[PDB]
């Protein structure tokens, strides 16, 4: 069975507890998605210094929360569905949602052209010890890809995390090779559902790097550092907005997927865009852009983050689930335990980008039943930084979105 | 800039 | 035989006078077309300081020195005596040491060779030459060739004597086509009669684009402080990037800005808001203004700078005489026996136009802006040389590899 073919009924989605068409409903789940994108990253933006670097794959954070779901019950499902917006898609079960997710990572990953490199890869990491719930299972690996894969959590927590990076590592061209912190997997362990992406696309327009200068970059407080500042000149779709805010589109290879850069007037701050940013204010621009001749100056540089979510998530409605008193997921486990509750959850991505195109990884590990790891942190402030989207246009999806600060390197 | 002279 | 690859052996000049220039007191080009590019400088430079005493301070100014140069050059041709001799001096030809004043033009045919190139370039810097004599004349052979030869200058007849006016709108029209329509009605029309046998006129038109891109969508009104203690809005195109430039004596601010080729730039010299120009323009010696050039050195900048559109137009007569050239304009001195064979030989210049333009904005059309302009990622030292041009300066557009001076002039009021 292929469920990107499949249709409802051909899929029996036996979830525990409960809470053109198809493609309407993929659109209505882009627009879902999309509005837990900006929502989270205006949470995750107050946690930072308005002068850090922020890089994250919503979409990746959305899909594992999604699988995770799959065992979910009471108001800790609920709750999930509401934070992630799913119940905004005009269905009735919480447990369709899942079937239309299906159909648009089917769409997002599996194309004839593939002009650009766009792949996920998912997959479970449960104790050797435990029997999991077979329909769980099953279902995560039909409706998700996601195998689940023996680890001994009881006896080795660390060869297993090490492992998990790993395998994590191998779906990224080791791009990400840490997702998970030291500590956070302890012999409680239960399981580690964990999602990851891939992307790397060509400019349609590549730079030349014959264009390209080192420039002295001035970080806010203190001295500079040397920067490779690309340059280009052509025709774009682009366009000047309020308050001399900048939207600048840079396509791929394809014109499927695309790299959104935002831009404020000089001297006037960031902040204020990103308190006002929302699915439909990005939809807004992205309608307004034109085609246009310019100059484009553009930095060559890599920014990698890493982060918990669960902090942000509380925050945005996700209690219940890391709670270990109200947290009810008992469709995971059979027989072996029963309390099981998300200790934590964390991210990490990478950008790069040059004159050839763009490079972009990520990967979102929810670890049940592990130890609580305090809030990680690397800060580096910079200065006048810019957004980034890179997203695919037909399906209406931010793939990854942040803020680049720091050009330096 | 456009310049000419006779 | 090319005259651009000819030795001077190759170009016999067969003048009809010499004169020997007195005993005196690089980078890969040549000595003498390097020389000549100094005497035209030197003549651009005080011709320069005389035209602007001569002028009030708010007003603008703009001419080719290298077309002036070129037409008397030409006029040269056909000198003699004490005319040749004002001639080789006044346009500095005579500092090209213990050179005769015929090797002068071999030296000018190589300069011209190298300025339009016309090679698969980026900006356009295109000359014109022509020589408008009455059909019923009969001119000098060798002047007519040599005209030819080292000038490009054809000799079109006219009939002066009877359609002087047909035969004026001939020649306007002529410059017009030879300068994209910029430059219309040179000729003025009391000028050209009867009497008049011979016009020589000599055109050069310029287009480029700036190297560094003013995005229009960055341009905003901003005053401009005339010299009459008032001000005015301008159009203030704006921004930031590196550029050659130095900051010289009391504070006046010396600025690059080349065009797509890197061949041809645009310098100009900004007094510190307290000094007036005037200070400046009296100062501006050749020797400054090269060691000035020579001292640039790239750097971060903010540019501040306003669009404009210069016409000027005058008659080079006065100014060239208290400069020396006196006989050339004298019926009873003026020696040019080599241009009109047989007779008239007392031939003597009546009058001598000069008629510029100049444009400069951020795409280098007139039309709207269709260009912007995005720079992602940067983050400039707070304390950046700031170049902000809301009050008189001068402009000079150059040849860098031959440090030629194609067109001077100030800009005193761009306002509207
Ligand atoms: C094996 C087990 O624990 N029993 C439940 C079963 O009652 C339910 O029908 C199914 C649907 O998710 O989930 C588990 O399998
Ligand atoms: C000016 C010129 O063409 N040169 C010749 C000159 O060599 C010759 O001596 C003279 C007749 O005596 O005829 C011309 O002037
Ligand atoms: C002052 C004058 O007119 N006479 C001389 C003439 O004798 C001489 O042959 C000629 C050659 O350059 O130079 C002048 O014309
Ligand atoms: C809070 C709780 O455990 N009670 C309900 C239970 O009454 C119901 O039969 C079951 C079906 O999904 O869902 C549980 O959430
Ligand atoms: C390029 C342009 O537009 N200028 C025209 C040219 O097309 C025409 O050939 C010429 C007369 O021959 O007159 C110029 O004014
Ligand atoms: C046609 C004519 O008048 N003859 C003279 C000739 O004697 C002189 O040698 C030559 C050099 O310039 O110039 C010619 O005009």
């Amino acid at each position: 069975v292929d469920i990107c073919t499949a249709k409802p009924r051909d899929i029996p989605m036996n979830p525990m507890c409960i809470y053109e068409a198809t493609n309407r409903r993929v659109w209505e789940l882009s627009k879902a998605n999309s509005r837990f994108a900006t929502t989270f990253y205006q949470h995750l933006a107050d946690s930072k210094n308005d002068n850090d670097n922020i890089f994250l794959s919503p979409l990746s954070i959305s899909t594992a929360f999604a699988m995770t779901k799959l065992g979910a019950c009471n108001d800790t499902l609920q709750q999930l569905m509401e934070v992630f917006k799913f119940d905004t898609i005009s269905e009735k079960t919480s447990d369709q949602i899942h079937f239309f997710f299906a159909k648009l990572n089917c769409r997002l990953y599996r194309k004839a052209n593939k002009s650009s490199k766009l792949v996920s890869a998912n997959r479970l990491f449960g104790d050797k010890s435990l029997t999991f719930n077979e329909t769980y299972q099953d279902i995560s690996e039909l409706v998700y890809g996601a195998k689940l894969q023996p680890l001994d959590f009881k006896e080795n927590a660390e060869q297993s995390r090490a492992a998990i990076n790993k395998w994590v590592s191998n779906k990224t061209e080791g791009r990400i090779t840490d997702v998970i912190p030291s500590e956070a997997i302890n012999e409680l362990t239960v399981l580690v559902l964990v999602n990851t992406i891939y992307f790397k696309g060509l400019w349609k327009s590549k730079f030349s790097p014959e264009n390209t200068r080192k420039e002295l970059f001035y970080k806010a407080d203190g001295e500079s550092c040397s920067a490779s500042m690309m340059y280009q000149e052509g025709k774009f779709r682009y366009r000047r907005v309020a308050e001399g805010t900048q939207v600048l589109e840079l396509p791929f290879k394809g014109d499927d997927i695309t790299m959104v850069l935002i831009l404020p007037k000089p001297e006037k701050s960031l902040a204020k865009v990103e308190k006002e940013l929302t699915p439909e204010v990005l939809q807004e621009w992205l309608d307004e852009l034109e085609e246009m001749m310019l100059v484009v100056h553009m930095p060559r540089f890599r920014i990698e983050d890493g982060f918990s979510l669960k902090e942000q998530l509380q925050d945005m409605g996700l209690v219940d689930l890391f709670s270990p008193e109200k947290s009810k997921l008992p469709g995971i486990v059979a027989e072996g335990r029963d309390d099981l509750y998300v200790s934590d959850a964390f991210h990490k991505a990478f950008l790069e980008v040059n004159e050839e195109g763009s490079e972009a990884a990520a990967s979102t590990a929810v670890v049940i039943a592990g130890r609580s790891l305090n809030p990680n942190r690397v800060t580096f402030k910079a200065n006048r930084p810019f957004l980034v989207f890179i997203r695919e246009v037909p399906l209406n999806t931010i793939i990854f979105m942040g803020r680049v600060a720091n050009p330096c390197v | 800039s456009e310049a000419a002279a006779s």
